């Protein structure tokens, strides 16, 4: 759209589906035309990549949006059923050294 | 209001990402990684 | 002696008319900010006792008037910057803008938005220049009174980080906005052609040929 990040950060949306391998984005509340297949059993790690700017870079947000379950629900076997969004400890940034 | 059967029958996950304002937005990419 | 570059000759191009409202109302915005912030209300009756300001109307709006208080500062800005020669440039990105193109204002975070060295260089170099600005209209009421020198007359140089603070925000927080909208800003001259090549213009060069004049020219006055 354009102009629309200059007043709000720009957040784009992650949506993986676990039992079809479908990756798609959301970005600003509309989907993005790129998508990927991938298939079975494949351990997918969330990931940024950004050359920074500024001294603030990004923010990793680990919310969820209708009809979706948080990323810690499927991240940890205790939590499958759980909606609440969590950020465990064990969960931590890492990058390339 | 989100269906709670939906949401225990879904197998879907999320998370997203903000770039804030003052970043540019070209030198940053979001997605999945092996 | 303060002298800003003079920029009563030099006009704005037209092009350059949207980013001078988008400013405007940006500018606005920000007073709309410190206004609701200090906790003065819209109404039509102005008043300072009650507190209350008709200016809360968006910046289309305002009167033709009311807008000339916002971009007036820009117009001395932007002659500024570009009697300095700075090409501006238009990017692909801002016309992709112009083509897209119970009052709840809401301003944009310069607060991430940064620079390069160089275009922090020119950001105080104009910065420096409207201080000499102000420092021109001071010293003018200064020898009108007569006296009464004023702390702050010294040079922008000595001037300190204080000081330098509001000013230096001005001047930044400008090109900041024109980043955001997209504009192309850089040094205004190009280089001609340096001859790197050239041995004379290696300093030794020059060092040895002044020796060797002043050397011939002490053998001449030996030999007389």
């Amino acid at each position: 759209p354009g102009q629309g990040r200059n007043n709000n950060g720009l957040e784009i949306g992650c949506v993986v589906d676990a039992a079809s391998g479908l990756l798609t984005f959301i970005a600003n509340g509309k989907e993005l035309s790129t998508y990927y297949q991938v298939e079975p059993s494949t351990k997918l790690f969330p990931a940024v990549f950004a050359q920074a700017t500024s001294p603030n870079v990004f923010q990793f947000e680990l919310g969820r949006i209708k009809n979706v379950m948080p990323l810690s629900a499927g991240l940890f076997k205790s939590e499958h059923k759980n909606p609440v969004p969590q950020c465990p400890p064990r969960l931590h940034v890492q990058f390339l050294s | 209001r989100d269906d709670y059967d939906f949401l225990m029958q879904t197998s879907t996950y999320y998370y997203s990402v903000r770039i804030f304002p003052g970043q540019e937005p070209a030198n940053v990419w979001v997605g999945w990684i092996t | 002696n303060p002298q800003p570059v003079d920029t009563s000759n030099i006009t704005i191009p037209e092009k350059l008319e949207y980013f001078i409202n988008k400013y405007a109302e940006h500018s606005h915005d920000k007073w709309s900010m410190d206004k609701l912030a200090n906790g003065w209300i819209y109404g039509e009756i102005y008043s300072d006792s009650s507190k209350v300001q008709p200016l809360m109307k968006p910046y289309k709006l305002l009167s033709e008037k009311e807008k000339e208080i916002y971009r007036w500062p820009i117009k001395e800005s932007l002659k500024t910057m570009l009697a300095w020669g700075w090409r501006i440039e238009r990017t692909r990105e801002g016309d992709s803008m112009a083509l897209y193109n119970g009052y709840s204002p809401r301003a944009i975070d310069m607060s991430n938005v940064t620079l390069s060295r160089d275009l922090h260089a020119m950001a105080e170099m104009m910065a420096e220049n409207y201080h000499n600005i102000w420092a021109k209209k001071k010293k003018m009421e200064l020898e009108s009174k007569g006296g009464g020198n004023h702390p702050l007359l010294v040079p922008y140089d000595t001037l300190t980080a204080k000081e330098k603070a509001k000013d230096r925000e001005k001047a930044q927080d400008i090109l900041k906005f024109l980043q955001i909208n997209g504009y192309a800003v850089s040094r205004g001259f190009k280089d001609l052609e340096l001859d790197t090549p050239s041995i004379e213009k290696r300093f030794a060069y020059s060092f040895l040929q002044q020796l060797i004049r002043y050397v011939d020219e002490a053998h001449q006055y030996i030999l007389e």
